[PDB]
């Protein structure tokens, strides 16, 4: 439902910005001594999306191979199938890559505003995300595909 | 406020004896960053001795001190230690306290240095 | 299963304010781009200049610059200022055990 | 100029697919036993193969405008690199399932699409390909 | 200078279909995140489960998951299936010589 | 349809020789590095040796350096392990392994060959 995806964002986004924060302070070289590492459905969605970042093409590159594996392009109908995909990178629309990029924008929103802001800005950013997603048909677009579990 | 590391455990010691160093820290959350010990040898340059995890569960040692030196920390007292057992005429150096920047293996701030001399005489 | 050894060069340098100067730090094995530079002064505490070959640490002046491929690295002080007179050590953070250099002293000529 | 970006793509793309392949089969870890291009556009293919400081008292106006800009039609540097990566997946995956090596006939397909949809001119208006590493 | 030695734990484990379970693999020296996991069955051939600590091998079910820092690694089978009863070995691929573990045998409870 | 089969096993006295052989199919043999791993009755699992795709570069473990020799005939889709001067510590089940790509973990394995060293 459109209403269900709206509230599932609260856990998906918080689980996204948390794991996005754990990797932005990863090592640069060999890692210092670290303690041993010794989680709902929407909580794990934030983790799977937590990788990538600016290299959203790594999702597109993987989505290329899987799309080249789905329709299995040939050389007979290639030029029609080729220009259609190439145009899909610049056309207006909503794909899974652009949605994750929206989450990453919320990470840069919650993070970069905490530094230069009067308060800790975690709760006020999920508000910015839910309002924007619900309006610009993103919540409906995600809901019609089954939900965040995708 | 400002970060500072202070060592104290220096002394003159006989070969084969023991000696425990101690480094006091302030200016940051001690229980969140990995600490390390580096020594400046009169001949063998600069040597990383040991590093310890923030909670102290995981410890890394260099080969020449593995088995003899023990790195430890007391997060309650914002202090890390270096227990040097079975000292050698090669362990004499200036031992510095160092803090890993984050989860990386280079060091934000350093200590001033403590002198450890292993010698019987002459 | 040997240890990486950093060779700093030259060991002793004599310059004056305004001159340019560079320090080389070579590794026996590949260390990718993970080389750090430290600044050691007699009175004050040791300062972290660079890490990862070229990334300046917060507070390092822009006249400092580091270049390095895989086993050949260079630190470069452009417009030498009196505060830039110290002893410089390079350290690789690409594998354990961590290894420093002999040291490079930048004296006043 | 639009003339500069049109042909420079041949060197940028050919170098892009080479370095893109050199990292997809690298030594994720230690390498197994193994047996025993310096121009401006030649290096650009490698660099891609591997501001306003917002405030508080007027933030919401600047935020919703940027968030919507992720889905609108347009050209940014990310989509251009993504277009290059598609040519890599095109040249590679079609070489496997194709009778011949399709590098020369694919660079034509990439340049034609950029030239048509005003992408090549968009890159030229930013200075050229040398404007991506900023 | 010495060889990394992988210590697997526990040696013998008995579980039932549906349960969750984890296996620990410790390294004497740092191996970064380069640890592979293998699945050995009495009849069939050994299969590559994970590599680089967490990357699933093409064909490995989603119920397998691996986490590991530098010297402390864990293999995790989420929703245990009857086909998932075998012996598991961890191997570091961070330096030569390559080192495996003693082994962990997963029997039916 | 990748499959690896070893064959050169036997029971041998210490100090003698024995040559292993691994046949491969289901892939281009002359493009991937091959390796030998053995399962010791006591000393767990040990990587023994690896060889480059063309055979120019070979890696050996310290305990077998000088005695074991790894080779391959890419024309014959076969790799070998020449074990000279065998010792009571070399008796194990020797497995054939294929490097995944340029990495040091293994796609497919052999079925296993038995080598037993004993003075009678």
């Amino acid at each position: 439902s459109e209403e269900q995806v709206a509230q599932d964002t609260e856990e998906v986004f918080r689980s996204y910005v948390f794991y996005r924060h754990q990797q932005e302070q990863e090592a640069e070289g060999v890692a210092a001594p670290a303690d041993p590492e010794m989680s709902s459905t929407m909580g794990q969605v934030g983790r799977q999306l937590a990788i990538i970042g600016d290299d959203i093409n790594r999702r597109y590159d993987s989505e290329f191979q899987t799309m080249l594996q789905h329709a299995q392009p040939t050389a007979e109908n290639a030029y029609e199938y080729f220009t259609k995909i190439a145009t899909s990178l610049f056309e207006s629309g909503i794909n899974w890559g652009r949605v994750v990029a929206l989450l990453g924008f919320g990470y840069r929103l919650a993070l970069h505003v905490y530094q230069h802001g009067l308060t800790g800005f975690l709760g006020q950013v999920t508000r910015f995300v839910v309002d924007f997603m619900l309006h610009h048909s993103i919540a409906r677009w995600i809901a019609q595909r089954g939900g965040w579990v995708a | 406020s400002e970060v500072e590391l202070v060592e104290s455990g220096g002394d003159l010691v006989q070969p084969g004896r023991s000696l425990k160093l101690s480094c006091a820290a302030s200016g940051f959350t001690f229980s969140n960053l990995a600490m390390a010990w580096v020594r400046q040898t009169p001949t063998k340059g600069l040597e990383w001795v040991a590093s310890i995890s923030p909670a102290g569960i995981t410890t890394y040692y260099r080969d020449s001190v593995k088995g003899r030196f023990t790195i430890s920390r007391d997060n309650a007292r914002n202090t890390q230690y270096l227990q040097m057992d079975s000292l050698r005429s090669e362990d004499t150096a200036t031992y510095y306290c160092a803090r890993h920047t984050g989860k990386s293996s280079f060091f934000d701030y350093w200590g001033q240095g403590v002198m450890v001399t292993v010698s019987s005489g002459s | 299963g040997s240890d990486v050894q950093m060779t700093q060069s030259p060991s002793y340098l004599a310059a004056s304010p305004g001159e340019s100067v560079s320090i080389s730090c070579k590794a026996t094995e590949n260390i990718n781009t993970y080389l750090a530079w430290y600044q050691a002064k007699p009175g004050k505490t040791t300062k972290l200049l660079l890490y990862s070959g070229s990334t300046l640490q917060s507070g390092t002046p822009s006249r400092f610059s580091g270049s390095g491929s895989g086993t050949d690295f260079t630190l470069t002080i452009s417009s030498l200022e009196p505060e830039d007179f110290a002893v410089y050590y390079c350290q690789q953070h690409n594998e354990y055990p961590l290894t420093f250099g002999s040291g490079t002293k930048l004296e006043i000529k």
